[PDB]
Formats: C-alpha cells, sequence, structure tokens
RNA sequence: GGCCGUAACUAUAACGGUCCUAAG
RNA sequence: CAGCUAGUUGGUGGGGUAACGGCCUACCAAGGCAAUGACGUGUAGCUAUGCUGAGAAGUAGAAUAGCCACAAUGGGACUG
RNA sequence: AUUGGGCGUAAAGCAAGCGCAGGCGGAUUGAAAAGUCUGGUGUUAAAGGCAGCUGCUUAACAGUUGUAUGCAUUGGAAAC
RNA sequence: CAAGGAUAGCACCGGUGAUUGGAGUUAAGUCGUAACAAGGUACCCCUACGAGAACGUGGGGGUGGAUCACC
RNA sequence: CUGCUGAUAAGGUCUUCAAAA
C-alpha cells in the first residue's frame, strides 16, 4: 500500500492511539494510520477481538526500518460508532498499578477494561478468570 | 495542577478562625502565661454600661457593657433583656452570641445566674432568659 | 408515658386505631384537624419532608413509640442480608403489648400495655414486665390465671374477634402467634416504605 | 395516568414604561410512573394558566426511558450547562436517594432504587436538564450487543 | 503680613469674605 | 529559620561498660551533616483506638491496654 | 479537588529569553528483576470495628467464634 | 569529676510606653463634583512633578472608547 | 462649531397561593 502524507505519532502510545480514535469517532472519519509500537500493536488485536474495531494492518517500509499500523472504525448503516468514549488511566508520570482485588468493572460489565498484567495486554473479564492483575492502561466503552 | 508540582509544594488547607476568642484564653496568674484552652461561656466583670446605636436599618437604644473576664481581655457584651441591673461594677457571665446591629459586638450575658438578676414579668421562653416558674 | 389527647391526636393526623371509635365519638362526627385554625385552606401540596414527618408520626403513634426507640430497632434491622421489607414488619409488629392487643385480652393498645406493666401477663417459660420485649412466632404467650378473675376480664376473654396472624386456640387462652401479619393486616393507616428512607437518612 | 408535580415556582419580572410586569413561571415534571417523562417551563400572568401550559409542554415533550430491575443500568454523569448530576446504580430495598428536582424526575420516571448527587449548580431547570441528559445518554446491554457481536449480553 | 465669619455635644476651622505689599 | 558542628569525623595503643562504640584517654590527621531542608523557633507524650466520612481520609490522642519519661527543683551514689 | 477544581472577559500564564539540578521522553533485540502481579511462611499484643450466637424480663451491656492492613523472607511471572 | 554561687558580654522572644501614623465601623455634619452617557477635558496602566481634597499636567502604552463613515 | 452649565437628608410598601374546578 502506497501513502503520500508524512506520518507522525506521539511519545505517549496508549493516549495517541486514543487521542487518534476519539477525534476520528467524534468527526466520523473511519481510516486513520499511526506509527507502530507493539504495545499498540497488542493493544489494536485485542480491540479487534472484542469488536470495537472492523480491521488493523500493519506495514513496513521497503527497508524493513519503520513500521506503521492503520485501521478502520466499525461504523452501522446509519453511521454511528460502536466506540462511545475514551479514557486513559495509566499516564505517564502517574502510573496506575491494581491487584486484582481491585481491578475495575467499566460500565457495569458493557465496556471493557484494557490491563497489561504479564502476557501482554488483557481484557479485564480474562483478568478475572486468571485471578491475575498488573498495569491498567485505559478505559473504552 | 501537576502531580510533581503539588508533591513538591502540597496543598495547604485554610485556616480556621473562632467566632468568640476572648473565651479561648486563660491566664495562669502564677506564671503569668495565657494558653488557648476552649471554654464555653466565662466570668467577667464589667467596667462601663450604656446605649448603643443599631447599624443601618434599625433604630433603637441597644444596652451593652464593656466586661473584662477572668483573662485579660476587655469586650463589649450586649445584655439580653428588658431592664437590667448592671451598675457600672459587677460579675457577669458571657456566653458565645453575636447580636447584628451592634458592630463590634460578639458576646451574651446569661441571665439569673450570678450577681445579675433574672429576668422576671416573662412566661415565654423564659428557660433561656433565666426566670422561675410561676407555678 | 404517653399523650393523652388521642383523640386531638386521631383528628390530626386523619387515620385512628383502625376501629375509628376515636373518629366517630359520640359528639358532632369531627374529621378535621384540631385547633381553632382547623376549618382553612392550603390543604394539599405538603413538602416532602412534611409527608415524610406526618407518616412517621403516625406509625410511631399507633403503637405508642418513643422516637428513641425507633431509631434503636431501625439500627438493629438494618444491618442483616439486603432488602428487609419483609423483616421490619414483622419488627416494627412484634410488640409484646401490640400482641396481647391482636390476642383480643385488652380494649385498648395501651391499656394492654399497662397490664403487661402491672405484670398480668406471662412467656412461654419466663415472666415479662416490660412493655417492649421483641417477639417471635413460635413462644407459648400464655396469659396470667390470676387475672381471669379480675372484675374486667369480659372483653378480655370476648377475644373471638381476633386477627388471624394471632392463633389463640380459643377458650383455652394460649394465644402464640405464627403466620406474621401480611400488609392486609397492617392497614392503610401507614402503608409506605419511604419513612424508611427517611429513617435512613436520619439515622445512619 | 399522567402524574405531576410542581418543582418551581418563580416570580419573574420585566420593567416598562412605568411600573413592572410580574409574571409567574413554573417547572412541571410529568411521568407516567412506567418509562415516560418530560419536563415543561412556562410562563404567565397567573398560576393556573402557567400551570396548564406548563402541563402542555410537558405532555409535548415526552422522552422514552428504559429500567433495568427497578434501576439504572450503569453510573453515569449528566451535563447541562454548570450543573453535573451523578447517577449510579442501587440494589434493590435503597430505595430514591435523591432530592428536589432529580428526585421528582426520578420518581416520575418509574425508577425505584437510585444513587445521585448534584455536583454543581443548584438551578431546578439545569438539574433537571442534567439529570436528562444523563437518563437518556444510557446505552442498554442489547445495543452494545448488537453494536459488537456480542451474544446478547453473554460474557 | 493682618482682620472677620464658618462643620449636627463642646473645641478647632478643612472652607468663605476682605485690606495692603514687590512678594507675605 | 542558610549555614551548622572541634569529641564534631576518622585511624593507632590503653582504660571503662553486661556489651560494640570518642563512652573515655594519649598520639596523628580534617573531616561529618546541609536546599531530597541541617540548624534555629513554636508546639506536642507516641500507638492500638474514640468521633466523623460512601471512600480517600479529617480531627482528639476520654476510659482502658502496650511503650517512654517524672516523682518540690537540680546533682551523686550504696545495696542489689 | 490523588480519587475530585480552575487561570480570554469572574481570584489566577511570571515582560521575554539562555538554561544546570529535577520531572517526562522515538522504534527493535538480549540479560538481570529495582518498581508491578502472584504462591508459601513469620508477624502485625489484648481490648475496639463488622458478621454470627449465648446471658442478663428484651435492650444498653457482658461474654464467645469468625473476620483485615502493612512489613520481612523465600519461590515464580516478564506485558509496562 | 561536679550541681550550685558570684561576676560579664553577646543571642532570641514577650509585656508596656508620653507622643505620633494610618485603618475599619458608624440614619440624616462641612468643602468641592473626581468616576458611571462623548459624565460634560474620553477613560485606564506605569512614572515624575504640583496642589485644601477628590485630583491637574508632562512622557510612554492600551481600547476594557462615544460620534463618524463607505453599495 | 465649539461661553458657562454645580448639587438633590434617612428607612421603607406592593404579591397573597394553586391545592382545583
Ligand atoms: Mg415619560
Ligand atoms: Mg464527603
Ligand atoms: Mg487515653
Ligand atoms: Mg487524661
Ligand atoms: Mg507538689
Ligand atoms: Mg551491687
Ligand atoms: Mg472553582
Ligand atoms: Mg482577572
Ligand atoms: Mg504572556
Ligand atoms: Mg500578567
Ligand atoms: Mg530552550
Ligand atoms: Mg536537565
Ligand atoms: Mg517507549
Ligand atoms: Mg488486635
Ligand atoms: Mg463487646
Ligand atoms: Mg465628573
Ligand atoms: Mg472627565
Ligand atoms: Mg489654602
Ligand atoms: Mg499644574
Ligand atoms: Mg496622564
Ligand atoms: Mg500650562
Ligand atoms: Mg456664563
Ligand atoms: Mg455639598
Amino acid at each position: 500500500i502506497t501513502t503520500t502524507k508524512p506520518i507522525k505519532a506521539h511519545f505517549d502510545p496508549v493516549a495517541d492511539l486514543l487521542t487518534k480514535i476519539n477525534n476520528a469517532r467524534k468527526a466520523k472519519l473511519m481510516t486513520v494510520t499511526t506509527i507502530a509500537s507493539k504495545l499498540k500493536i497488542a493493544i489494536l488485536e485485542i480491540l479487534v477481538k472484542e469488536g470495537y474495531l472492523a480491521n488493523f494492518q500493519v506495514l513496513e517500509n521497503k527497508s524493513k526500518t519503520k513500521r506503521i499500523v492503520t485501521f478502520n472504525l466499525k461504523y452501522t448503516q446509519r453511521r454511528i460508532p460502536s466506540i462511545n468514549g475514551v479514557k486513559q488511566i495509566s499516564k505517564p508520570g502517574l502510573r496506575i498499578y491494581r491487584p486484582f482485588e481491585k481491578l475495575p468493572l467499566v460500565l457495569n460489565g458493557l465496556g471493557i477494561a484494557i490491563i497489561s498484567t504479564s502476557d501482554g495486554v488483557m481484557t479485564d473479564k480474562v483478568a478475572r478468570l486468571k485471578k491475575i492483575g498488573g498495569e491498567i492502561l485505559a478505559y473504552v466503552w | 495542577a501537576t502531580i510533581a508540582q503539588l508533591i513538591r509544594k502540597p496543598r495547604k488547607k485554610k485556616k480556621v478562625k473562632s467566632k468568640s476568642p476572648a473565651l479561648h484564653y486563660n491566664l495562669n496568674l502564677l506564671n503569668k502565661k495565657v494558653t488557648n484552652v476552649y471554654s464555653p461561656l466565662k466570668r467577667g466583670v464589667c467596667t462601663r454600661v450604656g446605649t448603643m446605636t443599631p447599624k443601618k436599618p434599625n433604630s433603637a437604644l441597644r444596652k451593652y457593657a464593656k466586661v473584662r473576664l477572668t483573662n485579660g481581655f476587655e469586650v463589649l457584651t450586649y445584655i439580653p433583656g428588658e431592664g437590667h441591673n448592671l451598675q457600672e461594677h459587677s460579675v457577669t457571665l458571657l456566653r458565645g452570641g453575636r447580636v447584628k446591629d451592634l458592630p463590634g459586638v460578639r458576646y451574651h450575658i446569661v441571665r439569673g445566674t450570678l450577681d445579675t438578676v433574672g429576668v422576671e414579668k416573662r412566661r415565654q421562653q423564659r428557660s433561656a432568659y433565666g426566670a422561675k416558674k410561676p407555678k | 408515658k404517653y399523650t393523652g389527647s388521642i383523640f386531638k391526636r386521631s383528628r390530626r393526623l386523619g387515620f385512628s386505631l383502625l376501629e375509628n371509635n376515636k373518629e366517630f365519638s359520640k359528639g358532632k362526627k369531627r374529621k378535621t384537624i384540631p385547633g381553632q385554625h382547623g376549618n382553612r385552606f392550603r390543604s394539599s401540596t405538603m413538602s416532602g419532608y412534611a409527608q415524610q414527618l406526618q407518616e412517621k408520626q403516625r406509625m410511631q403513634y399507633m403503637y405508642g413509640i418513643t422516637d428513641k426507640q425507633f431509631r434503636r430497632l431501625f439500627r438493629l434491622v438494618l444491618k442483616q442480608r439486603g432488602n428487609l421489607a419483609v423483616n421490619l414488619f414483622r419488627v416494627l409488629e412484634s410488640r409484646l403489648d401490640n400482641i396481647v392487643y391482636r390476642m383480643g385480652f385488652a380494649p385498648t393498645r395501651r391499656s394492654a400495655r399497662q397490664l403487661v406493666n402491672h405484670g398480668h401477663v406471662l412467656l412461654n417459660d419466663r415472666t415479662v414486665d416490660t412493655p417492649s420485649i421483641i417477639l417471635n412466632p413460635g413462644d407459648k404467650v400464655r396469659l396470667k390465671a390470676k387475672t381471669i378473675k379480675i372484675p374486667i376480664v369480659k372483653a378480655a376473654s370476648e377475644s373471638g374477634v381476633v386477627s388471624p396472624f394471632v392463633e389463640t386456640n380459643n377458650k383455652t387462652f394460649e394465644g402464640t402467634y405464627v403466620r406474621f401479619p401480611e400488609r392486609s393486616e397492617l392497614p392503610a393507616g401507614i402503608n409506605e416504605s419511604y419513612v424508611v428512607e427517611w429513617y435512613k437518612r436520619l439515622v445512619k | 395516568e399522567f402524574e405531576e408535580r410542581i418543582v418551581k415556582l418563580k416570580r419573574i419580572s420585566k420593567t416598562t414604561k412605568g411600573g413592572r410586569n410580574m409574571r409567574f413561571s413554573v417547572l412541571v415534571v410529568v411521568g407516567n410512573r412506567k418509562g415516560k417523562i418530560g419536563y415543561g417551563i412556562a410562563k404567565a400572568l397567573e398560576v393556573p394558566n402557567a400551570i396548564k401550559k406548563a402541563i402542555k409542554a410537558a405532555h409535548n415533550s415526552l422522552h422514552t426511558i428504559e429500567i433495568h430491575k427497578g434501576s439504572i443500568y450503569h453510573e453515569v454523569i449528566g451535563r447541562s450547562g454548570a450543573s453535573r448530576v451523578l447517577l449510579k446504580p442501587a440494589p434493590q430495598g435503597t430505595g430514591i436517594i435523591a432530592g428536589g428536582a432529580i428526585r421528582a424526575i426520578i420518581e416520575l420516571a418509574g425508577y425505584s432504587d437510585i444513587y445521585t448527587k448534584n455536583l454543581g449548580r443548584n438551578t431546578p431547570i439545569n438539574m433537571i436538564h442534567a439529570t436528562m441528559d444523563g437518563i437518556l445518554k444510557q446505552l442498554s446491554p442489547r445495543r452494545v450487543a448488537i453494536l459488537r457481536n456480542k451474544n446478547l449480553n453473554e460474557l
């Protein structure tokens, strides 16, 4: 796939993606691109699994020195998205660590909470099933 | 503000001041030191009795007294009653309060507990004014 | 310790002791709020606080209860499992003198309380003098024997008019009680559950 | 049986060439206690006509409310101007923990047990706007299932 | 450089009137 | 309240202490702490807890219980 | 106002810049495991709090059983 | 070795003090009319000088200024 | 087409109410 515009990204990997997603949702935009990091790749994989996005697709330069991830939002026929809001918890500076006992439940289970405990990012329900917790990245509902 | 900013300079809470400061000063009288011990009501001795004029809207002559307490503070105190036996030199027992008309007055005199006589000719709300039950 | 103007209180609240004996009366059939200022306007639009207080007063005057006792019972019931709208009703109705009234051995609730205080009532396996003991369905509350010969025993033993939730085994005055009273047996004098919310606010 | 209750009766006025024109404004909340509730604010020279117009507006603008087990499904914050109202689900038994305009709206809508708190201003019209926004923004647990292709709220 | 009058307890005069001088 | 500290910091031999130790001693060195708050001033027994708060926490350290210090003020020591 | 506030006109962006220390910080690989998560062990005195029960005519109250939090050590996890 | 006593100069804190400076509060005091409209000399900010007093004027800066006006 | 043009003692009513027809 060929591009024309330069691609930049913020230094904060969770909130960069969150800002991109929120702006695309508010502006009804469908496809967005950003620089690819492995945390972002895993988080997009779990978003696609949970069904908040249509597809995410990683690409590499011809010299294998740069990688960028482009993803599309899942709009219905009447063009209203599945994402309703995003809020980041573990911002730089103040990192949020919660044990299993205090693993949050987002919107009474309607939304999902992204938790990167020890096996990569992990949804709240599967984290509860595994009885182990860790860093809490963002709230998506 | 910012986590680092609050870590460096934490939140300082605004102070709280009392409404009747003169009732919380105790003078030892042997070492001559004043300590901050809270007391509900305190005994004082009057120096000058008279009348003052209420501030803007009200118009009257309200009975005040310059009373010096058991400590070394002299306060202007309103006598709550109709008619008084204060004779410019007597022992009274002040409690907290605040009459809105007279500026600077922030205490009241309990009626009918000590040298100051009670308020007779009263059958309603007399327990506040120190009046014996008619029976 | 109770008011001596139950007529006045019944006329104010509007609800009597479920018999209308203090409303029918022998004079004037008065069903207005007492005092000179009884026949005036501004009837409805009672505030939320006003109606909550009125309902609470009706509830805690229907049984002759002091508000502090009401707070005590509510603090007792509140902690258990969950929604106890079926438990706190039994708690409120389980009074000993109240059980004596629904037994039918006294003309009035406070007269039954007076008899209980004076000691003409027994219990399952003990004796009771205080008219506030919390009871549980199953205790054989057998009446006294020397009180069955008192010049005022006729209406006492005329208990054939009895509530279904107090079972006496008539002519034996055994007077136990099972099948706790339902909201049907607790008439429309006070049938509300936001007095619970009022005591939830005013009592932690 | 669309019950109605008066929330606020203000005495607004304008100034003319000599004197003041005074009109009463009423804020009425109309609800059937089954899922339909609206609000209406009206002004008139007299209280009866003001109430009539306010009830007419409230019945003209009715909104549909969905309840889950007698309560609100998920915690929400309704924003309207400087008034922010926080609603939180409650178990069956706590009753209405609301007071004032929020309490009127919740009772007339039909909810049984709700935790509420007014975090902002205390003007009844804006508090009602915030409460209505919070209840309207609510998501059922079937719309989210349809959106995310889950199985009717199954895990 | 003078003189006279003047403020809602008294007291005083912020203020006002006027004569003269090169200027007070 | 921006400098404080000269047994203060460190080394050698000996003494003293139930014990290690500038605890003390004689000799040789100039170090030690301090803007991540020394030092100075003010105040206070500390804690389990009491009261309050949805919670984070605010406030008092009743009664009682653990520990510390004192016995008119200031020093010394015997017995054990 | 960490949870939980703001700085155009209502209190609040230093007159502007060069900037040490501090805070934050691009992408990938390896190691260790200081933070983070989790298992075992020791301890966190008794009384107090909450839940259950018994005894005082019921209660207040007394008694009885259960009931956390943090620290240390040891054994694993490696996403940040 | 050493509590205490005497003598001596520094250090910090407290009370009070003739006289004096300003401040707040005060139903109906005197002198002016500085500001709010183009407030009758547009106002405001920094600054220097001067005057019974609000304030006046010079220097720089702003619109948080009225009228004006264009088919 | 720009003369001059200063001041006005104190405290105060006035919305009773919609429950409803
Ligand atoms: Mg005219
Ligand atoms: Mg709070
Ligand atoms: Mg103690
Ligand atoms: Mg003590
Ligand atoms: Mg002594
Ligand atoms: Mg010995
Ligand atoms: Mg604010
Ligand atoms: Mg400002
Ligand atoms: Mg600037
Ligand atoms: Mg500035
Ligand atoms: Mg730079
Ligand atoms: Mg640097
Ligand atoms: Mg990185
Ligand atoms: Mg313990
Ligand atoms: Mg106990
Ligand atoms: Mg002017
Ligand atoms: Mg001017
Ligand atoms: Mg002059
Ligand atoms: Mg000049
Ligand atoms: Mg100028
Ligand atoms: Mg000139
Ligand atoms: Mg002229
Ligand atoms: Mg004048």
